[PDB]
RNA sequence: AUUGAAAAAAAUAAUAUAUAUUAUAUAUAUUAAUUAUAAAUUGAAAUAUGUUUAAUUGAAUAUAUUUUAGUAAUAGAUAAAAAUAUGUACAGUAAAAUUGUAAGGAAAACAAUAAUAACUUUCUC
């Protein structure tokens, strides 16, 4: 190496040059994954969703109706102030930081046609914090939250280190799944029909409960994991089981609209509101 | 060299791994190519249409509710106000369930309470 | 202008929504695109070996002809791992008691009954209501008092119609639409609420539940077109 | 059924191989491909199940979609908008997709891909944007043949070039190759596809190689050298190739002086541009124009200076590159040019 | 002390070879409480299940709307309401 | 090529064969493979050859010849867990803090947290 300066040079013309396509190495690869010749191939719209038919027809304009605020303008966030150039200190200052958060919020818009609360993604963090131990244990988590999903899970690895708590740094621990579109659809079906009702005082999801914006939580135990048809139908199979967080993403802009949809897919909220 | 617990570990791993349990490559003809090609572009236009369709009716439901309003501004101002609360813990009923594959054996309820 | 109460009630579907010819075929399609790719069943996982279970499973199956040294395979030569033609879609055929569902067309629906909540399971039923006259539309009801909410108002009045049979649920206080006209000075402000579970039964003469196709014919052109896109299409 | 008339619709709409055509449309998935030739391959092949009455009515909704469109493009007056619509109605349609997907577009034959019509042009372009032109301008570039020659390019005709009398081969140049002296002694062949909606019989073209990597040691630089210029050259969407056939003696407003890079001089950048004629309006024909053949001088060549002169636009562009090699001398003596420099090995 | 499954050579999976895990799935029909069945897909071999314990006889979801078992059968001459009425005295507590 | 089903051909790319040229080109033919690799007295499957039941095919069972089962993670140009620290090519963005969520607690993991004016394509009033 001569130098380590990094320094794109400027071009004179307008055309964008995608360099895969200029390159012969990786001819599979230059079709896109929903295209037949590519091996990522995979069959997305199998069969007719339930969930998001229902969604669809009755609960879209519901929400809508209920959502709609007269007149409602934008509500900006919380963002980066700029400073008064009351002295010449303030000429290339970076902005100050927003007034009560460190980080940037975002606008909170008025529901209209477009931007209606839905559905977005689900997310099932199974970390076995026994797995410290025994590797075998993540395996046997992710095997479960497949025959739960009927997706592939991705394993956790312990990110941190701390002597407390035996836990040492790169060591798999449980797993995620990311569900999107029919299969998370189907989970949430299955959640509200056949394994929350089995859960003895499930009083609900908690209303306190989400993020700020358009984001819903819970967790199932271990009691809980049982339920599900895929692990009550061989239980000589399934000797230990493994909790687990559910994260529900919405389209929501704040998260009583969240809660309000979820509600329209059966899922019983308890607590007192924020 | 294993226990029974690793290899029903093992086991496990397995029926989650693509190792020797997928099939051949999904090959087509050309002809059979750009038959499935103009199966899925149409597919999707289709789609496209009934997503159209029914941004369009929510829209214009929007447009009706708008109309309303505004109407009920101008004549009562009570019944507007009414109209136009915080519906913050609103929750959809218990009794409007998604709707299954087959209708159950009782398909209605006529009393309730 | 005189300030008045329009309903429509909303019993929404109790199963799937039938599918399109299109999109019937269209998804039989790419499950067998799928099943063509689809990976083996892992046999072994699910049924273990020297079981009383595994071996009724294996009865059922029927396993795929192997590569067999001096002989023409005109349709390429076996390719098999854990007992599966790679080269082909795999299929695995399978109270103690059958699980059969129940039909989904009905008894109302084969009779034709109007009145009845049954009459159609995948569609979303709308409450009509025909006046003195001849015409048909959604209920109408006289705002007098002015006291209470709107919404509120409009499902007493329906509660008083039924004679407490019906059970409804407002989805908001907000108004869906108006219906609005110079001859008579009035305004109807129509309110949207669902039927949760009881009969409406019954000034009105007869009633009916409809789909969106089937009111166009019953109703008013005009009246159709004010009202269309607040009515759900299946 | 719109996409079975061919009325008032062209013949290359259609597929010209009649059993890939009964294999497209059956009732039944009974026949066996086409495209696989031999029979134990057909044998053993196994089309996806159901495939047809799918494709079927895709095909019937895709062709009603075609027949609105139709509606449409007839009762519009203006050329664009009109292409534009034609192209709406037939992109869709499965036999000009197999037309032009598997045969062969550079040369192309007119009964199966016709770009006097607008799909296939759109098709064609369509194609060229995916790899050739960003290809095309990455050796602009790269090489430094737009700013040195001519500021900027906006690619719209493809510009293939080829060099079939020198050698006896058959082959086009990829942009940016290094050429033989042997290879470039005698004149190229240029094929200019346009894919735009033009005026074929009005519009005239122009095209100019110039080198401007010739040394000049009293500016201690380098100057611009037209190398070979032709002038109002007419082209058509299918007949397409400037060749010694078609472009007359006046067209030739600077006769091609082959490659003969110097020993030591370095690397020459040769880079045809394609310009298209100012179009007058009022004058039915083509409009020509008069080149002062005095004032334009080969040795040293203001490029831009002649396009703000003649008020062009540069469309297209190849490049290739020679440098010296033991023939150039011969070419040299063939062409009566003189001895040849040669320069120190270092650059001091 | 910790106990691993040792791994061995990762198999390469080149760029763009890699295809997507198309699990194997059965159509299994689930008939719930009440009669209504509903299709769902399912890893386990099983064409049919019918649950007992669901939403639609769960209260929390319709407000509107064996050790037992052994007792009942070794009990079952006395028939055991009634007999909460005569053994139900809330003065003592 | 023989076998199944009921005159030919007109891309790219790969492969096979041939030749053109001080040009890694062209011509003809054909569309393979694509997540595998030794070693299994025991599991499972197929085919062949016998025998018995309702010329026949199904069904059962014996031997032979094979085939499968060594069940092991990445499926994405992966992107701030840990691991190859020098080359090159392609691509991307971190952190903190905050709001939550089964055991989880200040401290394990996962989720979420700035703005879309203009532009291109697609569908649509």
């Amino acid at each position: 190496p001569k130098s380590a300066c990094s320094l794109v040079k400027p071009v004179h013309h307008l055309v964008k040059i995608d360099k895969s396509k200029l390159s012969p190495r990786f001819p599979e690869l230059k079709y896109d994954k929903s295209d037949i010749r590519s091996p990522g191939f995979k069959p997305k719209d199998t069969h007719a969703d339930r969930l998001n038919d229902h969604y669809l027809n009755t609960l879209q304009s519901d929400l809508l109706l209920i959502n709609y605020s007269h007149n409602a303008a934008v509500v900006k966030g919380l963002k980066q102030r700029a400073w008064s150039g009351d002295s010449p200190y303030h000429l290339n200052r970076p902005p100050k930081n927003p007034r009560g958060s460190k980080a940037q919020l975002p606008d909170i818009h008025p529901i209209k046609w477009s931007n209606i609360p839905g559905l977005e993604s689900v997310v099932i963090n199974c970390f076995v914090r026994e797995a410290r131990e025994n590797q075998l244990l993540a395996i046997t988590a992710a095997l479960q939250l497949q025959q739960i999903t009927g997706c592939k899970p991705h394993p956790i690895f312990s990110k941190n280190d701390v002597p407390t708590w035996k836990l040492r740094k790169g060591h798999q621990m449980g797993a995620k799944v990311e569900l999107k579109g029919k299969e998370m659809s189907q989970f949430l079906s299955t959640l509200t029909e056949i394994v929350l009702p089995r859960i003895r005082e499930y009083k609900g999801i908690s209303n306190q409960s989400g993020n700020r914006f358009g984001g819903i939580s819970f967790g199932l135990t271990a009691e809980d994991i049982k339920f599900f048809p895929e692990i009550d139908a061989n239980q000589d199979s399934w000797p230990k089981t493994f909790g687990m967080h559910i994260n529900i993403n919405t389209s929501a802009q704040l998260d009583y609209q969240a809660r309000t949809l979820l509600s329209g897919f059966q899922f019983p909220f308890f607590g007192e509101e924020k | 060299s294993l226990s029974p617990l690793a290899q029903r570990v093992v086991t496990q791993l397995s029926v989650m791994s693509a190792s020797r349990k997928q099939p051949k490559l999904l090959k087509l003809a050309r002809e059979d190519l750009i038959k499935h090609q103009t199966i899925e572009k149409c597919w999707s236009i289709y789609q496209q249409q009934q997503r159209e369709r029914r941004n369009l009716q929510l829209e214009l439901q929007y447009k009706s509710i708008e109309r309303s309003m505004n109407l009920l501004q101008e004549l009562s101002p009570r019944l507007f106000e009414a109209a136009n609360a915080s519906e913050k813990g609103k929750r959809f009923p218990m009794e409007m369930k998604v709707p299954t594959d087959f209708p159950p054996n009782t398909l209605w309820h006529y009393n309730f309470r | 202008p005189k300030i008045k109460v329009g309903v429509l009630l909303s019993r929404i579907p109790i199963i799937k929504s039938e599918l399109n010819e299109l999109e019937k075929k269209y998804y039989e399609y790419q499950s067998e695109l799928e099943k063509r790719l689809m990976w083996t069943f892992p046999a072994y996982f699910y049924f273990k070996k020297g079981t009383v279970a595994e071996h009724k499973f294996l009865s059922l199956q029927k396993g795929p002809i192997s590569k067999k040294n001096g002989i023409w395979f005109p349709r390429g030569i076996p390719d098999i791992k854990h007992g599966r033609e790679r080269s082909t879609k795999q299929e695995v055929k399978l109270v103690n008691r059958p699980v059969i569902p129940n039909d989904r067309i009905t008894e109302a629906d084969r009779s034709n009954d109007m009145k009845s909540l049954e009459r159609q399971l995948s569609r979303t039923l709308y409450l009509l209501v025909k006046d003195k006259s001849g015409t048909w539309k959604f209920p109408n009801f006289d705002l007098s008092d002015e006291s209470k909410p709107l919404h509120v108002h409009a499902e007493n009045e329906l509660k008083l119609l039924s004679g407490d049979q019906i059970y409804t649920w407002s989805v908001s206080a907000t108004p869906i639409g108006v219906l609005q006209d110079e001859r008579n000075r009035t305004a109807e402000f129509i309110v949207k609420s669902h039927i949760l579970a009881g009969k409406f039964d019954l000034a009105f003469e007869d009633f009916a539940w409809l789909t969106k196709g089937e009111i166009s014919e019953y109703v008013p052109k005009d009246y159709f077109n004010k009202t269309e896109f607040l009515l759900a299409d299946n | 059924h719109i996409w079975s008339d061919f009325t008032t619709r062209p013949s290359s709409l259609s597929i010209q191989s009649s059993k890939v055509k009964n294999y497209l449309f059956q009732k039944k998935a009974s026949l066996d491909p086409p495209s696989i030739s031999r029979r134990s391959n057909r044998i053993k092949y196994s089309p996806p199940e159901h495939i047809d009455e799918i494709f079927r009515m895709s095909y019937d909704f895709l062709e009603q979609r075609s027949s609105k469109f139709y509606e449409l493009a007839n009762k519009t007056k203006n050329p664009l908008k009109k292409d534009a619509l034609l192209i709406k109605a037939e992109i869709n349609n499965p036999e000009v997709q197999y037309n032009f997907q598997f045969n062969n577009k550079l040369n192309n034959v007119k009964d199966i891909i016709d770009y006097d019509v607008p799909v296939y042009r759109h098709l064609g372009k369509q194609h060229w944007e995916s790899y050739g032109q960003m290809l095309l301008m990455q050796r602009l570039e790269t090489l430094a043949a737009i700013p040195d020659t001519l500021p900027t390019l906006v690619p719209r005709a493809e510009v293939n070039i080829k060099f079939p009398f020198s050698t006896g081969v058959n082959k086009w140049i990829e942009p940016g190759e290094f050429l033989s002296s042997n290879v470039t002694s005698m004149r190229p062949i240029f094929k200019i596809q346009e894919y735009e909606l033009v005026n074929v019989e009005k519009q005239l073209y122009t095209v100019l190689i110039v080198n401007p990597d010739v040394p000049d040691l009293s500016n201690d630089s380098f100057k611009t050298a037209l190398c070979y210029g032709l002038v109002n050259i007419n082209l058509t969407y299918n007949d397409n190739l400037i060749d010694p056939r078609k472009f007359h003696s006046s067209n030739i407003i600077a006769d091609y002086l082959p490659p003969v890079p110097e020993k030591n001089a370095g690397k020459q950048r040769f880079v045809v541009w394609v310009f298209r004629q100012p179009l007058i309006e009022d004058k039915q024909g083509p409009n020509m124009l008069e080149i002062d053949r005095k004032e334009l001088s080969r040795d040293d060549f203001d490029i831009r200076q002649f396009t703000k002169k003649y008020n062009l636009t540069a469309i297209g562009a190849h490049i290739w590159r020679s440098e010296w090699d033991a023939k150039v001398a011969a070419v040299r003596e063939k062409y009566g040019l003189p001895p040849g420099r040669v320069f120190s090995r270092v650059r001091r | 002390t910790r106990i691993t499954l040792p791994r061995r050579p990762a198999k390469k999976i080149q760029l763009g070879k890699s295809r997507p895990a198309i699990y194997h799935q059965f159509n299994v029909k689930m008939e719930l409480s009440d009669g209504s069945v509903v299709i769902r897909r399912s890893q386990y071999p099983k064409g049919e299940i019918r649950l007992i314990q669901d939403q639609r006889n769960n209260p929390l979801w319709n407000p509107s709307r064996g050790s037992l078992d052994r007792f009942n059968k070794r009990y079952s001459s006395l028939f055991s309401t009634v007999e909460l009425s005569e053994e139900n005295k809330k003065k003592t507590q």
